[PDB]
RNA sequence: UAAAUUAAUAAAUAAUUAUUAAACUAAUUUUAUAUUAAUAUUAUGAAAAAUUUUUUUUUUUUUUAAUUUUU
């Protein structure tokens, strides 16, 4: 979600009042957060993460109003295998040519 | 100068020779 | 220049027949006496160590530690809305209403 | 169109330069006694009062020693202006006490702050706002005392104010004025004309550090009742 | 980035300081580029800098009415060069020109209240022309060296172009030693000018 | 609107014969003088009552064969301060003063020298030590002057010069109320 | 232009107990913080000080017996700093160099 | 209690009624509308009316 | 939406283009919040320098107001405050 | 005269007012500012 | 007693010099800058040159100077005319302070130009040379 | 050289962009006591995240130089408003009362960012950074923070620019501020 | 000393005092204009203005209305007495910067709006020192309760 | 305190004064500055030539105050 914040305009605010809101009001700043991704129509699609964070910060604060929700749920909603693979698989490879410039 | 209609106002005269 | 007595008569008031006697009689007697008197700050470095001396006493922040000697300051002793009974005369014309100057 | 006030710009006038009065004891009320209970010859004054500002500027300042020397001379040429006791010869020392202790002479500062009182008490209606600016002294030089037993004075003193200070003049004309602007989007900061009682009444400002230093007395002590018999007094 | 063609400063035939008549001089080189001004290029005044163009050019010689004397491009020359029309390229101005003057005068004028400086016309020549100049190389006419200028209308004086001679630079102009500056005094009110 | 014809009817009595008796024509003559006083104080009333003054010193002043064109520009060279209505209370009550002064701005006498501005005192830089105890040595030079400026003014009996009879003791008044 | 040896002559001068600097230079900010060129008794100046006269109180009261000997890279920027002294009385500025007064290093 | 002189603000009874014209034709209800405007036809004489009933 | 052309005006006479709803009710919603000027059509926010406009009117109402003499001078021809006082008025008619 | 001629540095002059006058313990190095902040906050007589 | 300040520290310079030596008067030209037409002060100059403002009835001993005291030796106290000058002449203060505070910054980060004058100015004098 | 000071998660933590004299020093992270102090720590973090619309100033540290740093005592800064040090405003719009001494925010340990007040109750945007043991300032000015990184910087500053009585003797300020975690 | 007085050196710039001359009414209001910005209105008034650029312009199109003087950084503090180990900025950093008349702001509204929200600091200022009263005097009393049950 | 003006398919405001209300930031003295909206108000009258003196209509009372020389 940081790099999201860095990333665009549009996700820095939101962010930085989720990223420091109240224990008491947080899945709000998820909700407006969402409500802003949204309207701005993004691929709502593909991005589900922001409902499910917003379902981790409800299972929380109520617990038996809502479903119970743990973050690893969260992550599994993610755009992924960029970094698993492609990138993770990358940082080290140049780490591998330091070794062959040092020798 | 001041109500150009004329000056009536009692001018100073001036000074004796030193 | 540090160094030198530092008062400076322009050219052009050297120039031209604006010149007036000295010693008094002058209104530019205090302030060319105090000019031409030998200069204190005679070294960028003789100008710190005078600078190393006053303080500044008003101004917002924590206050300076007192020199283990004197007691305790004013300020805390007596707040801060409060300002010492000044006497109110025509020659002692102290700040009135302190309270004004908080922006 | 504004003003640059570039110029010198004569005071204008407002209720709020009033000249408000003193405040004292009722008419058989001693000070001792109420505590229980809870032509001249010419004499330059108008330059010791230049030579005192300089105290009040310089005890003001952190020089507590230079104050104490200006602050000598116009208590040396009080006690000769005016006769014995009268209420303002007392009230200099209350600034001579306070410059003492700011000197580590407490031993003298007590044997000031406590000489004023016999000056008020023989009085006839001694000044309100003198005898709770003494028993602030008496109550600050036995904290340089380090005597926690010498710190119920405080509660002593504002219980003078609760009593004998009438808590209605010092802002009294000042009430109304808010309805004397006429305007509501132009010079409308007349509608909001606010004096501040810290700034108008010295006794209630006076009497506010009284109920906060005596907090931090028993704050400092760990009493728990003491802080709440403060700090309900400092709100009411 | 010199412009593209809003620029060309090429060198030079002959006849810079435009004016009705502005072929006055003898054998040099000194002009304005001819950026869409190239109509030089099209009858001489001016020819496209080349390899061997940087050596010299057939400057037009007035003598013989044609780009006959031959001149050299070295340092002397270039030298020469500047040295020569700034001197008439002062002179083409203050001949040309005609500087009005906002000034002030009290009742109905006919006269000026605060005549004319020698040091206040040279700040005009300065401040219209751009020219600068020694007020002292001003002289009045010989009607007025006594009262300054003083005079509303239409008046002159004589500023004096001391450089003729270490410059060889004669029968082009009218007058070889000083160039008579003409005026034209108006009368601007308070809001008008100040003095 | 509002004529004021309240009070201006009152002094309808001071008018001659036909505004003191009908109340219109008198309000047009009443309302005519007092809008006039009023003009002629605030407009003219100055310039011509200030020319019979600096008439009237001038005059006292071609008695002794100066004048007002001299005598005005030396009663401020010499800083001397007088009201040119002053000056002409001198020259009508007391003749003797106007002519001593008359005499000075004559007299080639040196005039006060302009005052001083602002001298810093060299104790202001002199460097002060880590000393709590002793004061600092501007004070106790500042000070001083304070008192002895306090003593020279007047010749109060301070209880017949009870107070410390030296300057040196007065400046110790702070060691009398120490036990 | 001006023989190395004329600046020799203020390595007797600045030894003195005035140790005043003999030498100005006009060079640009860079051109003066990329060479070492510029430290023993000589102080910096912008030709735009000495012109319009910022300068003045730093300059010898005897106009007539001074030197300043201005030192710049280029010609035309030297002399039009030079001019800019006579332009205020000064006489004995020439405009050294910019290498000559490189090698007077002591 | 005062006069709304229009372009002139409120004015005291009994006041000044020289720069009053333009309120004594208000006063009277008398409506010029804007019609020295012969010049600048408005949108009413120019805008076809939809529906004959509206 | 950056534009780079010559844009458009707003949607004042619709040619509707649907790709796929009820959609049964476009053309009569279409022309019903396109008469007060709206959104409901996503209103094609162009020409991302408008600021040119607020500059104008920023100029165009600072040089036809200093049309009559823009005046910082005071309430102009004071000349007889300077003195003191606290002026009056004096009605237009004018 | 018409046109006066006086160093303007006169008109106001510092005689009356030094910064001693607004800074009261400054040759005592203590900087302390204690200005009369407004004509509006008079207090009284 | 009367009172006579002149000053905030009085401290007056002492007139009279010596019981034999010269009177050392001050120069009574007034500071022209042309020299030809050689004029002299004039009543309302020397006025300012003796510590008074324009009018003597200001920035001078006839307001600084209380008008009255009580016979014991009181002051009397301050009015609305008297804080409301005190501030004035710190506003005079303020002003020149402030001033001065924002030359030194423009002068301490190299902000003040150096070709003296605007671009308006030199472009109308031609007496400032060009850079 | 090190700094010792509280360690704990889940608070605001701040970064700061110093320089003295035009000089790139390094970032300074703060780590702000949202446990203790949740106003004082939401005036102070707001205005290094520069999210608050202008109200009486700028209310942004971008820029602001420090201005009050007394070698071995105290380095002040803050300062949204009149950039020498005379004004004190903060984000709700008014100077507002300190909120608790009690744990974590009495004491001024060297590691620690003190908020400045002009009032002892009202207070404000200047902040100071406690290189010293001040037992003085128990209570009276309430500890809002401790520095994580970039102790080294502080110390910096405290030296390069620095004087008995305060004023810097080079600027050095906050290039950019943001919040870190 | 027929050489360049050499050494560390400073630079000190200037200080103006303009005093209008005339009446400024006769002018047009271009003038006028820039002599607000000098803070000057009438015939007889003086104010203390830096030397910076900005204020040569305003004061070279008004030449012919003020007169100047020019005060340099030690006569400043010689005119007044001032030590020379103190500066100008920081002797000024001590003034608040709610002087008489603060500041200019563009409306006369915007004059007003602002002297109000500094009568609203003062009324709140006095507020929220009650309000503290009353949550120390409740956290103890909060305590009292539980400190019972400890 | 004189300013406004386009008859008629998709182009930001008529202007004045008036009443009533509204908001300070990339945009410097630590200067200065009447901007915005809603409503009320559209008749104060030039024809040719030439051309690309001045600030005053309006003062609370006492003082104070710098623009004078004849043919």
């Amino acid at each position: 979600l940081q790099t999201l914040a860095e990333c665009s305009p549009l996700h820095h605010q939101p962010y930085l009042s989720y990223a420091n809101a109240e224990e008491s009001t947080v899945a709000g700043a998820v909700a407006e957060w969402l409500r802003v991704c949204e309207r701005a129509k993004l691929p709502r699609e593909t991005r589900e993460l922001l409902r499910k964070l917003h379902c981790y910060h409800l299972s929380q604060c109520h617990p038996s109003d809502a479903t119970t929700i743990s973050m690893e749920d969260v992550w599994k909603a993610c755009p992924i295998m960029h970094r698993a693979e492609q990138s993770a698989a990358a940082f080290v490879w140049n780490a591998m040519a330091s070794q062959r410039l040092l020798s | 100068v001041y109500s150009s209609k004329k000056d009536r106002t009692f001018k100073v005269m001036p000074v004796p020779p030193p | 220049t540090f160094a030198q007595p530092a008062a400076f008569v322009s050219p052009r008031v050297s120039e031209s027949a604006a010149h007036e006697p000295d010693t008094q009689q002058s209104s530019r007697y205090g302030v060319d006496r105090q000019l031409r008197g030998p200069r204190r700050a005679v070294s960028p470095e003789r100008l710190q160590e005078l600078r190393e001396q006053l303080q500044f006493v008003g101004s917002i922040g924590p206050k300076v530690p007192p020199a283990a000697g004197a007691g305790t300051a004013y300020q805390d002793e007596y707040g801060t809305r409060l300002r010492p009974r000044y006497p109110q005369s025509w020659d002692t014309v102290p700040p009135h209403q302190p309270s004004r100057s908080e922006i | 169109i504004t003003r640059l006030y570039t110029s010198y710009f004569k005071g204008e006038l407002f209720p709020n330069q009033l000249a408000r009065p003193l405040e004292r004891l009722p008419r058989g009320v001693s000070l001792a006694a109420a505590r229980k209970g809870q032509r001249r010859p010419y004499v330059p004054l108008g330059e010791v009062a230049k030579l005192e500002l300089q105290g009040d500027y310089l005890t003001e300042g952190g020089l507590h020693q230079e104050a104490l020397e200006y602050y000598g001379v116009v208590a040396k040429a009080y006690e000769l202006a005016y006769p014995k006791d009268h209420p303002q010869v007392a009230g200099i020392r209350l600034k001579l006490a306070g410059a003492f202790r700011r000197t580590g002479r407490l031993t003298s500062s007590k044997a000031n702050c406590e000489a004023v009182l016999q000056m008020l008490d023989s009085a006839v209606q001694p000044p309100l706002e003198l005898i709770v600016e003494a028993l602030f002294e008496l109550g600050l030089t036995s904290e340089a005392m380090s005597d926690a037993a010498a710190g119920t004075v405080f509660e002593e003193a504002v219980a003078l104010v609760d009593m004998f200070h009438n808590s209605g003049q010092s802002h009294k004309m000042l009430r109304l004025l808010p309805r004397l602007g006429r305007r509501f989007n132009l010079n409308f900061e007349e509608k909001f004309v606010y004096f501040s009682p810290f700034d108008y009444d010295r006794v209630f400002a006076l009497a506010d550090q009284c109920l906060e230093r005596a907090e931090v007395f028993y704050q400092a002590r760990n009493d728990r009742a003491g802080v709440m018999r403060v700090l309900q007094q400092r709100k009411e | 980035m010199a412009p593209e063609l809003q620029l060309e400063y090429i060198p030079i035939i002959f006849t810079r300081t435009i004016l009705g008549p502005q072929g006055g001089f003898a054998g040099e080189e000194r002009l304005i580029k001819r950026e869409v001004a190239q109509k030089y290029m099209s009858e001489g005044n001016a020819v496209t800098p080349s390899a061997e163009f940087h050596q010299g050019v057939w400057c037009y010689n007035p003598d013989s009415e044609q780009y006959d004397r031959f001149v050299e491009r070295n340092a002397e020359f270039l030298d020469f060069a500047a040295r020569k029309r700034q001197w008439l390229d002062v002179y083409w101005r203050v001949n040309t020109g005609y500087l009005l003057f906002g000034r002030q005068s009290w009742g109905q004028g006919w006269l000026l209240n605060c005549p004319l400086r020698k040091k206040d016309i040279a700040q005009k020549l300065w401040e219209q022309y751009k020219v600068r100049v020694d007020p002292r190389l001003i002289e009045f006419r010989e009607k007025d060296r006594r009262t300054g200028i003083q005079d509303l209308g239409h008046n002159w004086c004589w500023l004096y172009l001391p450089g003729a001679e270490e410059l060889a630079i004669d029968r082009e102009v009218y007058d070889n030693k000083r160039v008579k500056v003409r005026m034209h005094i108006r009368k601007m009110s308070s809001y008008g000018a100040l003095y | 609107y509002y004529r004021a014809t309240a009070e201006l009817d009152r002094l309808r009595g001071m008018l001659r014969g036909r505004a003191r008796l009908e109340r219109k024509v008198g309000l047009k003559r009443i309302t005519f003088l007092m809008r006039t006083q009023t003009r002629y104080r605030v407009e003219q009333k100055a310039h011509w009552e200030r020319a019979i003054v600096r008439k009237n010193v001038d005059s006292a002043a071609h008695e002794h064969g100066s004048g007002w064109q001299h005598l005005r520009n030396d009663l401020a060279r010499q800083n001397l301060m007088l009201l040119p209505r002053t000056q002409q209370q001198l020259a009508q009550y007391e003749p003797l003063a106007f002519r001593a002064v008359m005499e000075l701005c004559a007299s080639r006498v040196a005039p006060p020298p302009p005052p001083m501005t602002a001298q810093v005192p060299e104790e202001a830089y002199a460097t002060r030590p880590e000393d709590p105890k002793v004061a600092h040595p501007a004070a106790r030079r500042q000070l001083e002057e304070c008192v002895e400026r306090m003593l020279c003014t007047g010749r109060s009996d301070v209880l017949q010069r009870e107070g410390p009879r030296t300057t040196q003791a007065w400046m110790d008044a702070w060691k009398e109320y120490d036990l | 232009t001006v023989t190395s040896a004329d600046m020799k002559k203020a390595l007797l001068s600045i030894d003195s107990t005035s140790s005043g600097a003999l030498v100005i230079d006009v060079r640009s900010e860079p051109e003066r913080r990329l060479r070492p060129l510029l430290s023993p008794a000589i102080v910096a100046l912008h030709p735009h000080d000495i012109l319009s006269g910022a300068a003045c109180p730093i300059l010898p009261s005897n106009k007539e017996r001074a030197e300043m000997f201005v030192v710049a890279s280029e010609a035309q920027r030297a002399v039009n700093a030079c001019t800019a002294l006579r332009r205020w009385g000064f006489s004995r500025v020439t405009a050294v160099s910019v290498d000559a007064v490189s090698e007077a290093i002591a | 209690s005062g006069h709304n002189v229009i372009k002139m603000g409120w004015m005291k009874i009994g006041g000044s009624w020289k720069y009053s014209r333009s309120y004594n034709d208000a006063r009277r209800g008398f409506a010029k509308g804007q019609w020295q405007e012969r010049k600048m036809t408005p949108r009413f004489m120019l805008a076809p009316r939809v529906s004959a009933g509206g | 939406a950056a534009a780079a052309a010559a844009a458009a005006a707003a949607a004042a006479a619709a040619a509707a283009a649907a790709a796929a709803a009820a959609a049964a009710a476009a053309a009569a919603a279409a022309a019903a919040a396109a008469a007060a000027a709206a959104a409901a059509a996503a209103a094609a926010a162009a020409a991302a320098a408008a600021a040119a406009a607020a500059a104008a009117a920023a100029a165009a109402a600072a040089a036809a107001a200093a049309a009559a003499a823009a005046a910082a001078a005071a309430a102009a021809a004071a000349a007889a405050a300077a003195a003191a006082a606290a002026a009056a008025a004096a009605a237009a008619a004018a | 005269r018409y046109r006066l001629f006086h160093p303007v540095h006169q008109t106001v002059p510092f005689h009356f007012n030094p910064v001693q006058s607004i800074f009261p313990l400054i040759y005592e190095n203590n900087l302390l500012a204690k200005p009369r902040l407004s004509w509006k906050d008079y207090e009284g007589r | 007693y009367s009172e006579y300040r002149s000053s905030y520290t009085g401290a007056r310079s002492a007139p009279w010099a010596a019981p034999e030596a010269a009177p050392a008067y001050p120069s009574a030209r007034s500071p022209f800058p042309l020299e030809r037409p050689r004029f002299r002060k004039t009543h309302i100059e020397w006025m300012l040159h003796h510590g008074h403002g324009d009018r003597y009835g200001k920035y001078g001993p006839s307001r600084e100077i209380a008008d009255f005291e009580y016979a014991d030796g009181t002051p009397s106290s301050i009015s609305g005319k008297r804080f409301a000058l005190k501030h004035h002449q710190d506003h005079l203060l303020v002003q020149l302070i402030r001033s001065a505070a924002i030359v030194e910054r423009f002068e301490e980060e190299e902000l003040l130009p150096r070709i003296p004058g605007t671009p308006e100015q030199r472009s109308w004098d031609p007496e400032i040379p060009l850079f | 050289l090190y700094m010792p000071y509280t360690p704990v998660a889940t608070n605001p933590v701040v970064y700061f962009d110093i320089t003295a004299e035009g000089d790139a020093l390094g970032r300074v992270s703060v780590e702000l006591f949202r446990d203790v102090v949740p106003r004082t720590s939401e005036n102070f973090r707001s205005l290094c995240t520069g999210e608050r619309g202008y109200g009486q100033c700028l209310l942004y540290y971008k820029g602001t130089p420090f201005h009050r740093i007394i070698p071995g005592f105290v380095m002040q800064g803050g300062d949204i408003l009149t950039k020498d040090g005379r004004s004190n405003v903060s984000v709700f719009g008014y100077p507002f009362p300190d909120e608790s001494f009690e744990g974590k925010a009495g004491k001024h340990l060297p590691g620690t960012v003190g908020m400045a007040h002009s009032g002892p109750n009202q207070n404000g945007s200047q902040f100071f950074f406690n290189l010293g043991r001040n037992e003085q300032l128990d209570r009276k000015f309430v500890v809002v923070g401790q520095v994580l990184g970039g102790w080294e910087i502080v110390n910096q500053v405290v030296k390069l620019c620095g004087s008995r009585c305060g004023t810097p003797v080079s600027r050095a300020w906050i290039s950019d501020c943001g919040q870190s975690g | 000393t027929t050489t360049i007085a050499a050494g560390p050196y400073r630079r000190v710039g200037n200080v103006f005092i303009v005093t209008c001359i005339d009446h400024p009414f006769k002018f047009s209001w271009e003038v006028n204009r820039m002599l607000r910005e000098l803070r000057l209105e009438f015939m007889g008034q003086t104010t203390v203005v830096p030397d910076i650029p900005p204020v040569r312009k305003r004061i070279w199109r008004v030449r012919h209305v003020v007169r100047v003087d020019q005060l340099d950084l030690d006569e400043a503090k010689a005119l007044i007495g001032i030590p020379e180990h103190i500066s100008f900025r920081d002797l000024a950093g001590q003034i608040p910067p709610t002087f008489g008349r603060g500041g200019s702001v563009a409306n006369p509204h915007m004059r007003s709006k602002m002297n109000f929200m500094r009568l609203r600091r003062m009324r709140l200022r006095d507020v929220m020192h009650r309000d503290q009263l009353e949550k120390r005097l409740l956290e103890e009393r909060h305590h009292a309760l539980q400190q019972q049950q400890q």
